[PDB]
């Protein structure tokens, strides 16, 4: 989908920043605007930003009921006492209207004033909601009334009446006012038009969306309690990076027992070195046909013992030692009776040719896979080493 | 962790289930509850079909 | 809650391949659901598949 | 045509069985608490 | 069906105290005399009249056409139809046929 039309820019006012606030009536239909009728008096708090906005009333026009009106300026104002009244004739002269507050932040509304070809946007210094008041039907209460007639735990925290004292600690503050009509608005209105080079590079928003996705989805744990030694299986396709690649290898080789060399660099992946591996696999295992098998003492630490249901006994790598030379003479072990040379249980020796063969049927057991051509790695030297080190091995194992 | 070579040791079955106290030597099971979910609006058709 | 393979396009997530893997045991059931080709569901969610 | 079959799906519950399943949950709660 | 009052935004109500009614707030002044007419009601509610006639009452509502059942057919089951529940729901008919010992009646 390419662009249509009106690829509009957008710049950013700091004029009125901590000036602009937006007033709004809930129970005022949007096509009675306000403006016709004028306005009085108006208060403000700053902090805890609180509004109280009088409003003038038509009495001369015929829907005000005058005989209601008297009756509700007797009922609320003193008959004859006129010092200090909420209205200066006989009748109401205006209503008022309060504030309630929304939200306690507002930094991400703004307020954009649209013009030909170019947004201006201005942060808010706050949202209020207006509505009237009937505090005069209170204050008709009060007057019929008045003229009818080692301390425990402090708990004043949570009362209303601590909110209310304060609220009455901030003086109040006065306001002068200007309607839309007064060309002082239209005065007042350049200030949202930042001035300005139209085209500029700015110097913020530098963050990739990498980044960005980062920074408003910040990691659900800042610090974890343990470390991941992983001794069991954990989340293999991930490369964890703390953990170091010998000890992926060393892993690795615990979980399948055999495997060749190619898949290695399939897992591990292109990025890492292909002639660094070669120490630890050498640290971690051997070519029987040209396939890598992990060292028995892997599989069977010192300290351990049989874990199988069949016959515990010490952890005795030899056997398995003699049955992977076996594999190295010759390409398929024929002989079942490999318990008559090491003098284990069956069940052991079925367990030991698990890992690395398979059955064949009245054929003994064959290697699990098939040759293949380890000279293409330039490293025959390290088959030699590996050939004479087991030549070694077989002389130490010949001993029994 | 133990192996059922250690389990032997222990006069204990390794496919046993666990999950069980045993209290003054008798084995007891504290059985799953079920219950309706809390902070959920009900609407419902009194006895008298109000 | 409850496993099931997520589908696509009238094609299942999972593939012979990754069978495969699993036998060989090059990776495990929590590499699956962290690849997004199973997902757990509940009672309430399942009202909507 | 007919759509193929993934013969091994079936691999995924002892893979499952390994880590949760049964008479885990009586477990799991008592560890957590 | 309701109004409200623009200048405190409460529900009005009618009162006669001058030459004409006038549609009127109680907490503010508000009064708008009214002059003209509206075309809209709540829909008022009196229960199922069902017995009034029950039996045979006048006879002036004889009539001559009447359907036919598609058994038996002897001569008498002039038709009728009747109606649901209110103002602007639809109006049911059921055809209905009696002698003795069944529980014949169609809709
Ligand atoms: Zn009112």
């Amino acid at each position: 989908d390419d662009p249509v039309v009106q690829e509009i820019d957008v710049y950013l006012a700091k004029s009125l920043a901590e000036k602009l606030y937006l007033f709004q009536y809930p129970v005022r239909p949007a096509s009675m605007t306000y403006d016709d009728i004028p306005h009085l008096s108006a208060k403000i708090k700053p902090k805890q930003q609180k509004v109280e906005l009088e409003m003038a009333i038509d009495t001369l026009n015929p829907n005000y009921c005058r005989s209601k009106g008297e009756q509700i300026a007797l009922n609320v104002d003193g008959a004859c006492a006129d010092e200090t009244s909420t209205y200066s004739s006989k009748l109401m002269d205006k209503q008022t209207f309060c504030s309630s507050q929304t939200t306690s932040n507002t930094s991400r509304y703004a307020a954009a004033l649209y013009r030909q070809g170019e947004l201006h946007l201005t942060p808010l210094h706050g949202i209020l909601q207006l509505r009237p008041s009937f505090s005069y039907l209170d204050k008709a209460d009060a007057k019929h009334r008045e003229r009818e007639a080692e301390q425990a735990r402090q708990r004043r925290v949570q009362s209303y009446e601590f909110l209310q004292k304060k609220h009455a600690e901030e003086p109040w503050v006065h306001l002068h006012y200007y309607g839309l009509r007064d060309s002082r608005s239209e005065h007042e209105r350049q200030y949202l038009l930042c001035p300005g080079s139209s085209g500029v590079e700015n110097t913020e928003l530098v963050k990739s969306p990498s980044e960005y996705l980062m920074m408003l989805m910040p990691p659900s744990q800042e610090e974890e309690k343990d470390k991941p030694v992983a001794p069991s299986n954990v989340l293999s396709m991930a490369q964890l990076r703390t953990l170091p690649l010998a000890d992926q290898i060393k892993i690795l080789m615990k979980n399948v027992k055999v495997m060749p060399f190619a898949n290695l660099m399939s897992l591990l992946g292109p990025s890492i070195d292909s002639v660094a591996v070669l120490r630890g696999i050498q640290k971690v295992a051997m070519l029987v046909q040209g396939n890598w098998v992990v060292k028995s003492d892997i599989l069977y630490p010192k300290d351990s013992s049989s874990p199988h249901s069949g016959v515990p006994a010490e952890v005795l790598c030899r056997g398995r030692d003699f049955v992977m030379w076996k594999f190295t003479q010759s390409r398929w072990v024929v002989r079942k009776e490999v318990a008559t040379v090491t003098k284990l249980c069956a069940e052991d020796v079925k367990d030991f040719l698990e890992h690395m063969a398979v059955v064949r049927i009245n054929k003994g057991w064959e290697f699990i896979l098939p040759y293949d051509g380890e000279f293409i790695k330039k490293h025959p030297d390290v088959v030699q080493r590996q050939h004479m080190l087991w030549t070694g091995i077989q002389a130490k194992l010949e001993k029994v | 962790g133990k192996t059922p070579a250690e389990f032997a040791k222990l006069n204990e079955c390794p496919l046993d289930p666990g999950g069980y106290f045993i209290v003054k030597g008798v084995e007891k099971v504290i059985l799953i509850q079920e219950q309706l979910s809390k902070n959920r609006i009900i609407v419902e058709a009194d006895r008298k079909g109000a | 809650c409850r496993p099931y393979i997520i589908v696509k396009k009238q094609k299942p997530a999972v593939t012979n391949k990754h069978m495969e893997e699993l036998a060989q045991g090059y990776r495990n059931f929590e590499d699956f659901l962290h690849e997004s080709l199973v997902e757990y569901l509940d009672v309430n969610e399942e009202n909507d598949c | 045509a007919p759509i193929p079959t993934v013969e091994e799906k079936w691999r995924l519950l002892p893979a499952f069985l390994k880590v949760k399943g049964l008479v885990k949950q009586h477990i799991d709660s008592f560890n957590y608490f | 069906m309701l109004l409200f009052c623009p200048g405190c935004g409460n529900g009005l109500i009618v009162e006669e105290g001058q030459r004409c009614h006038r549609f009127s707030c109680n907490t503010c002044p508000y009064v708008h005399n009214i002059t003209r007419k509206v075309t809209n009601r709540k829909y008022p509610k009196l229960k199922e009249v069902d017995d009034v006639l029950g039996g045979a009452a006048a006879w002036e509502n004889v009539d001559s056409t009447a359907e036919s059942c598609p058994k038996c057919e002897h001569p008498r089951a002039y038709f009728m139809q009747l109606q649901t529940r209110s103002a602007d729901e639809p109006m049911t008919t059921f055809y209905k046929c009696c002698n003795a010992q069944c529980g014949h009646r169609w809709r």
